[PDB]
């Protein structure tokens, strides 16, 4: 937060620090939450044919 | 001593010579002036040594 200084009515116009905006930066990660499965194509037709 | 000030033809520069500062007002009252004496022998003579 910028700092407020003090001076008399006729006091010298000194300068004081300033509010600092800092650039924050995240990123959509380069790492996935994958879950993947090798469903055998035989267990697809088979399970469709005989599936309770 | 007891007369009206009877403003002259000589002009005084009232310069509002203000400043950066937002609280002071900083006026100046300045005049340049010359006393050219045409015909120096005619214009001025001086009785130099009076006793008072």
């Amino acid at each position: 937060q910028g700092v407020v200084g003090g001076r008399t009515r006729t006091g010298a116009l000194a300068n004081d620090t300033q509010g600092t905006i800092k650039g924050a930066s995240l990123s959509v990660p380069d790492y996935y939450i994958k879950h993947q499965f090798d469903v055998g194509k035989d267990e697809i037709v088979n399970s469709d044919a005989t599936g309770k | 001593t007891g007369d009206t000030p009877s403003e002259s033809t000589l002009w005084v520069r009232l310069a509002d010579v203000s400043d950066e500062h937002p609280d002071l007002l900083k006026f100046e009252l300045s005049v340049a002036l010359q006393l050219v004496a045409f015909d120096l022998i005619d214009s001025i003579s001086v009785i130099r040594d009076i006793t008072q």
